[PDB]
């Protein structure tokens, strides 16, 4: 159906990739605030049991 | 001491959704080139039934047959 | 004082282990695993109310001796 309407697949493979890159993006930007999220709700409870971050933090 | 039911967590980074796929996939410099072929083909012809082709698409004795049929020149 | 860090480690856990692993069969065995902890939390937790439960028997035998007293008294005193 792209041929029907008549214009080069150049265009065709310029908008696939334009939108596998927003949604690299999109995937890039949740994984970073979940990975801040993270590191926020460690560092914010670090007092709670010193030993249980130090065990975590060991592990990792 | 060790809490219950502690394991190993995976391998550090193994394959994810959170690396470049594409330049790992090697399609880099095709979207670097890429971010009409009628046009195209227009500068190899003239211009760019076409709705009768189509549908002959969407279901997917040369010599004789120039004997067999003569058309008048005027 | 023991399951619970180890519920909330596992919680943090299977918070990364998403990442290190998607397409792992063990995601599933963590929920299950944590359905589990859910499962075992309220069990333990339970042990509790049949203790509690006697506790509750014991002030009615000890309530109306309290009572009893004070209406022999006070007929005595009327």
């Amino acid at each position: 159906e792209y041929i029907d309407q008549g214009r080069n697949p150049q265009l065709y493979t310029k908008e696939c990739l334009e939108r596998a890159l927003a949604k690299n993006e999109q995937v890039k930007g949740k994984i970073d605030t979940m990975k801040k999220f993270k590191s926020l709700l460690i560092q914010e409870l670090s007092k709670v049991f010193p030993e249980d971050m130090a065990k975590y933090r060991s592990i990792r | 001491g060790p809490f219950y039911l502690m394991r190993e967590l995976p391998g550090s980074t193994e394959l994810t959704g959170s690396t470049n796929l594409i330049t790992h996939y090697n399609l880099e410099q095709a979207y670097n080139k890429f971010c009409d072929l009628p046009g195209m083909i227009d500068l190899p012809g003239s211009h760019d039934r076409s709705l009768i082709e189509k549908p002959p698409i969407l279901s997917s004795g040369t010599m004789l047959a120039g004997f067999r049929l003569h058309t008048g020149p005027l | 004082r023991k399951l619970n860090m180890s519920i909330l480690i596992n919680f943090l856990d299977l918070l990364d282990i998403l990442i290190r692993s998607p397409g792992s069969i063990k995601r599933e065995e963590k929920l299950e695993d944590l359905k589990l902890l859910f499962v075992h939390v309220h069990h333990l937790i339970n042990e509790y109310r049949p203790h509690q439960a006697r506790e509750t028997l014991r002030v009615m035998m000890e309530v109306q001796k309290r009572q009893r007293l004070e209406t022999a008294e006070r007929f005595q005193k009327h």
